[PDB]
């Protein structure tokens, strides 16, 4: 088998991985085509049916399938537009932080010396606080908005990929083939990006899935605490920000947004389990 | 021993850095060489500032809330550790069993779980619908303790030593749900690292040597494998006790608990920057001290370090 | 002492097993030294791990007869297997660095080996450990007990392995490629130590190696293995003067020792059969210089020759090296 | 003029016990010298820690020396100058110990063989392909292997790719760091044959670093024996293998097994483990283990001397030759 073929072959071995993949695909589909598939606009108010139960409970109706929120706004519409923002910010946070983290990690791992010491020192400053507290401090300083949250989450995600890329590169640079290409005369840029990096891939393609899982939980965390996303907008964490008094009166408002976070993050941790399994 | 001098040599640069960063967050973002030495001179005298939402010194607001956070974090870690490690050992010994699958499956669930939402569901099921447990606070509104006694401020110790018969029972009642929700994540993590480390160690040649001596299966697992599989478990444990503050900021607001997380997030929402400026320095100092103690312990348990 | 008949060890799915050991049969007398030799695919070690019970569930062990000291090993209560392993059979393994537990002092690891099979007295067991470390030639036996495995050199670590194996007065000892990780002047000492213990205790010894020259000194009987099968067996002097099978002839003509100065060495063409490419008939048939139609149609029996040797060939080789 | 010449090559690694103590020198190699000739094999033999794997790293410019001189054809090879950097890489090349760790896992075989041409030469794509296929045919790999990854080759075929990679720049000296040690008996033979063939065809010289004296006996033209970073005996293949005179060589040869019963004319025993390079003995490095120890051997370090062509670093051989002492 070719390396791709062999990868997929092993991947299929894991049923959980498969199912997770399926669910991921589904949510992506939802996200992309939200506009068309959603039953109502996510800002619209049906003031005739405030806190209407889901369609299968005795008080509900088939018009509003998962019921309505306090202001008479439709939960299935809000969840599907929330899938859109949750995957959008997930992609942005993972792609920007993985680009910078690979580069700073390759530079720190290959050159050693003062350049290694200074990069790893500044990483250990920003890991001194737990990630969410540093993201909250940054979003407090620069003001709560969806964009400012995403750009705080890139900064606190970055040190984990720097640290793992360095660990992969130090396990790599002492191998004989990196020395063989140095005896043949390869320059520093060639050694890192054309000889070392293809082997550092494997350890990191699992961290992309952990990255999505953490970024969605951190978005949901910022949103629940009233930071980042703001109340008019359909985002799964902010939907749960003011809900606790409904624990007696309306179980759907509290259950469904968190169920959707759970599912999506579970799905991506299933990717990580599968990809890690499939690369050995 | 050269290893603790080595670890202090990495700690000092990071401590220096967080004092410079926390000075920058006090000199800028209000409401230079000579001014840094001054600010530090204030920190070492305990003058961390006076809060804006009420005019109490930040250190006098901190100490009672650090105590209320430590007790909850200790219960969450006892629960995690106690439950976690046995499960992870069992899972690896029973690889491929129903149990094995169950362990992994649950583990995944917990590790992928939004911790704030899980608190609301446990409140809704256990406290609101089935009425088995209390919904909020550290201890019930009808409990108070006689301030003439030398109370510690750890409510679960103080109500064991003093007060009416029923107060202790009520202290625990309030503790179980916060401990279980906070400890979920740690539990999950531990289980995964223990199972992984055990399946690495049960493949090592020294376990083949243990079997070749005729040792009983329980003695190969507990004396030979688990002794070495605990070395990774000590490191992960040290990471968990860093993330308990992020867990606490999310759970502590739901249960209305009088801890440090509710105080920090209220200060961030209210722009009470003196509480944030003092709180960041103390939380960073705590996490550095706990990392240094877990690194020192790792040095005692791993004989390659002596 | 040890009596093996039709031992087979299969790995993987029962529609198409990897036959890592395939219908082998041999016996070890009391006080005998037996060498097992073969190249990397040969299955030599798997035959011995199967006696100990160190094969895990992906592998399956079956035998017509696996008698040890008059005790059947196929249907033995686990308790009794424990009783046997470490006290009548013992084993030395390939890597001397990873074979000792890194977290316990070597005194704990010897005093444990004594505890499971003999008396428990702390003083008595420490005394027995000091006697054992004298017996394997440690420089300062009393101070070495408090030393961790990462502080020992490769040679010192393998002496501690022999001290655990010899602890309870064993009757058979298996050395699975003991010295291949070690320097030449350290190898010579460990093999002399095993042969000195063999002569002093009258115990049997099984050596597994790829180095034909090492068993040429040490062994009384040599067994040669190819592709999981036994292919020649005989007395250790004659087996390398008149080889009765094409594989031992080819394996010797590939040795530098059997060649002049700077002259080309012989070799057989092609790789060892794996799980996918098992030929019909004789397993050496793709490679063998003397092959004929019968060698493809029929699996050769392990024939016994008039001189007392055994060869798994339809045409066993004459005293001049020809069919 | 010698093809490659080394005068007093040495390497001291400075090591630190901890913050509380001075630095000290691990003298991993301490004044080796040789004259490698065109179309000849120089064999470097010794047990682990003797410095043989440092000499391979020095001569291939993987690490720089801390003294002495290395000349190729009368030109200095240890200058920093770019014109010497071309000569270094074109003329001297390496074959490594481990086949599993010396080919890059993610690159195709064609890629691995063309990379040296792409970095050093000006050859075109087609040209590079042509030269890679020609080298694979010379080394014994079929054309259809060109686009395979190294993880789908046997250990013998991996050392074939590693030898093919060395030969690309048309080298004069190929340095072989334990090249046949990981391989089994039929594959060793094969590899050896290939090597001999290439020697005979291209006119290479080998620096053969190994501890398998059996092989050495078969391959070698000139042999050098090392102990704790110094050369202790040097001479012709025949000389050393037929008439060894340093006490360590007598102990090392008699400790190797021999299949033929007549070869092991006497058995000699050392009764102790190797000195650590971190704490060298006071005098001769073999003084702790030597059958022949004598008053001078604790106080002074022996020096190589000619005793009839053979070079022997031993005061007792000196006295056997020189009774006046
Ligand atoms: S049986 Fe036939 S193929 Fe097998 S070794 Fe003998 S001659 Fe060769
Ligand atoms: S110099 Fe002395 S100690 Fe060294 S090898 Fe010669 S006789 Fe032995």
């Amino acid at each position: 088998m070719t390396p791709l073929q062999e990868f997929w072959h092993y991947f299929k071995r894991n049923k959980g991985a498969v199912v997770g993949l399926v669910y991921v695909v589904i949510v992506l589909f939802i996200a992309i085509f939200a506009n068309w598939i959603a039953p109502y606009n996510p800002a619209e108010q049906f003031r005739d049916a405030l806190l209407a139960p889901p369609a299968w409970q005795e008080g509900g109706s088939m018009a509003h399938l998962l019921g309505t929120d306090d202001v008479g706004r439709d939960v299935l519409s809000r969840l599907m537009y929330g899938a859109r923002l949750s995957l959008l910010v997930g992609c942005l946070v993972v792609v920007l932080s993985l680009i910078m983290g690979v580069i700073l990690g390759l530079i720190a791992g290959y050159f050693g010396g003062l350049v290694d010491n200074i990069i790893m020192r500044v990483v250990d400053i920003m890991l001194a606080l737990p990630s969410l507290l540093l993201a909250l401090v940054l979003v407090a300083i620069f003001g709560p908005s969806i964009g400012n949250a995403a750009l705080a989450l890139t900064f606190v995600a970055l040190p984990h990929y720097v640290r793992l890329t360095r660990a992969a590169v130090l396990v790599e640079v002492n191998r004989d083939y990196v020395t063989a290409s140095r005896v043949a005369g390869a320059g520093a840029m060639r050694q890192m990006f054309i000889n070392i990096f293809p082997n550092c891939l494997a350890p990191l393609i699992v961290q992309a899935s952990l990255g999505f899982s953490n970024a969605i939980l951190d978005m949901a965390a910022l949103g629940f605490l009233g930071m980042g996303a703001q109340p008019p907008t359909p985002e799964w964490g902010t939907m749960l920000s003011d809900v606790l008094q409904f624990a007696q009166s309306a179980w759907w408002v509290v259950t469904f947004p968190g169920l959707a976070i759970l599912l999506t993050v579970l799905a991506f941790n299933l990717m990580g389990d599968g990809l890690r399994d499939a690369l050995d | 021993l050269q290893f603790i001098l080595r670890r202090l040599g990495l700690v000092i640069p990071t401590f220096i850095g967080i004092t410079l960063l926390t000075f920058a967050f006090v000199h800028m973002i209000p409401g230079m060489w000579q001014q840094y030495l001054h600010y530090i001179w204030g920190v070492m005298h305990g003058d961390l500032g006076i809060s804006m939402k009420s005019r109490i010194p930040v250190w006098e607001e901190f100490v009672p809330r650090f105590q209320a956070t430590l007790e909850l974090g200790v219960c969450a870690m006892i629960f995690a550790t106690a439950v976690g490690i046995p499960v992870g050992v069992l899972a690896a010994v029973k690889r491929g069993s129903i149990f094995d699958h169950t362990a992994v499956g649950l583990a995944l669930t917990g590790y992928s779980m939004p911790i704030f939402w899980w608190g609301m569901m446990l409140i809704m099921l256990v406290s609101v619908h089935w009425n088995l447990t209390p919904v909020s606070g550290r201890v019930s509104d009808m409990v108070f303790l006689d301030d003439s006694n030398p109370l510690t401020g750890f409510m679960l110790i103080d109500t064991a030593i003093w007060g009416e018969d029923g107060n202790f029972i009520d202290a625990v009642a309030h503790m179980i749900l916060p401990a279980i929700v906070l400890g979920t994540i740690p539990l999950a993590v531990i289980v995964r690292m223990t199972r992984s480390s055990m399946l690495e160690v049960l493949g090592e040649d020294y376990i083949r040597t243990a079997r070749a001596k005729g040792l009983t299966r329980m003695r190969v697992i507990i004396v030979h494998a688990l002794r070495n599989a605990m070395l990774p478990v000590v490191t992960v444990i040290g990471l968990q006790v860093g993330t308990l503050l992020a867990g606490a900021i999310l759970t502590e607001t739901i249960f209305s608990w009088p801890g440090l997380g509710r105080w920090l997030i209220d200060a961030l929402q209210r722009r009470d920057y003196p509480v944030v400026q003092g709180g960041v320095l103390l939380v960073a100092t705590m996490i550095i001290l706990v990392n240094l103690l877990v690194d020192l312990l790792y040095g005692v348990v791993n004989p390659r370090i002596r | 002492l040890l009596n093996v008949d039709k031992l087979s060890v299969h790995f993987g799915d029962e529609s198409a097993p990897f036959r890592a050991v395939d219908r082998i049969s041999y016996s070890v007398k009391q006080g005998e030294v037996v060498g097992i030799v073969g190249e990397s695919g040969s299955g030599k070690s798997v035959s011995s791990l199967a006696i100990m019970g160190l094969i895990d569930y992906p592998g399956r062990v079956m035998a017509e007869k696996l008698e040890f000291n008059g005790q059947d090993l196929q249907r033995i209560s686990e308790k009794e297997r424990r009783n046997l392993v470490g006290a009548e059979v013992a084993m030395i393994f390939q890597d001397p660095m990873t074979s000792l537990n890194p977290c316990y002092t070597v005194g704990f690891q010897i005093m444990e080996a004594i505890k499971v099979h003999q008396g428990g007295n702390k003083s008595t067991r420490r005394q027995r450990a000091i006697d054992l470390l004298n017996q394997v030639g440690i420089p300062d036996p009393a101070s070495r007990l408090d030393v961790y495995p990462h502080q020992l050199s490769g040679g010192m670590s393998q002496r501690v392995m022999i001290a655990m194996a010899i602890a309870c007065r064993p009757k058979l000892l298996i050395a699975d490629e003991p010295t291949t990780a070690l320097d030449v002047t350290i190898q010579a000492q460990i093999i002399e130590l095993l042969l000195e213990l063999q002569q002093k205790e009258n115990m049997a010894l099984v050596l597994i190696t790829h180095d034909l020259a090492l068993v040429a000194e040490a062994a009384h009987k040599i067994i040669v293995m190819y592709a999981g099968q036994v292919v020649e067996t005989g007395d250790a002097h004659a087996i390398f003067h008149a080889p009765r099978h094409p594989y031992t002839q080819a394996l010797l003509r590939a040795l530098p020792e059997f060649a002049q100065d700077k002259e080309r060495l012989a070799s057989l063409p092609g790789v060892v059969p794996g799980k996918y490419d098992r030929p019909n008939g004789c397993l050496l048939n793709p490679r063998c210089p003397y092959a004929t139609d019968r060698c493809r149609a029929e699996e050769p029996a392990l024939n016994m020759l008039a001189d007392g040797r055994q060869s798994k060939c339809h045409y066993p080789l004459d005293d001049a090296g020809r069919p | 003029q010698p093809l490659l010449q080394a005068i007093d090559l040495k390497k001291h690694y400075p090591v630190k016990k901890g913050m509380f103590a001075p630095e000290r020198l691990v003298k991993a190699l301490d004044g080796v010298s040789f004259n490698l000739e065109r179309g000849k094999t120089l064999a470097v033999v010794g047990e682990s820690g003797c410095g043989k794997s440092t000499l391979g790293r020095l001569l291939t410019m993987i690490e720089m020396p801390t003294g002495g001189e290395l000349y190729y054809q009368g030109q200095d090879l240890l200058k920093h100058d770019p014109q010497a950097q071309k000569l270094r890489r074109q003329k001297i090349q390496i074959v490594f110990q481990n086949p599993y760790g010396s080919l890059n896992p993610r690159k195709k075989v064609g890629q691995i063989l063309e990379e040296p041409l792409l970095i050093n030469t000006s050859l075109s794509k087609e040209q590079r392909r042509e030269k890679a296929l020609s080298m694979m045919a010379k080394v014994g790999l079929k054309t259809e292997h060109y686009d395979r990854y190294p993880h789908m080759f046997s250990g013998g075929q991996r050392q074939r790719i590693a030898i093919a990679r060395g030969l690309m720049l048309d080298p004069d000296v190929v340095i072989a760091d334990e090249p046949v040690s990981a391989l089994d008996v039929s594959v060793r033979a094969q590899v050896l044959n290939l090597m001999m063939d290439l020697q005979q065809e291209l006119g290479l010289s080998y620096v053969f670093i190994s501890h398998d004296l059996s092989v050495v006996e078969h391959i070698a033209d000139e042999v050098m024996v090392m102990y704790l970073g110094r050369c202790v005996e040097k001479g012709t293949k025949d000389q050393i293998f037929n008439n060894p005179r340093h006490p360590y060589t007598q102990a090392l040869l008699s400790a190797t097994p021999r299949l033929n019963p007549d070869d092991r004319r006497e058995r000699i025993k050392l009764s102790g483990e190797l000195p650590s390079p971190l704490n060298p003995p006071p005098g001769c490095a073999f003084n702790a283990r030597c059958r022949r120890r004598f008053g001078p051997c604790t106080q002074l370090q022996p020096q190589l001397k000619d005793y009839g062509g053979q070079l022997v670093a031993c005061f007792a051989v000196d006295q056997d030759e020189n009774p006046q002492r």
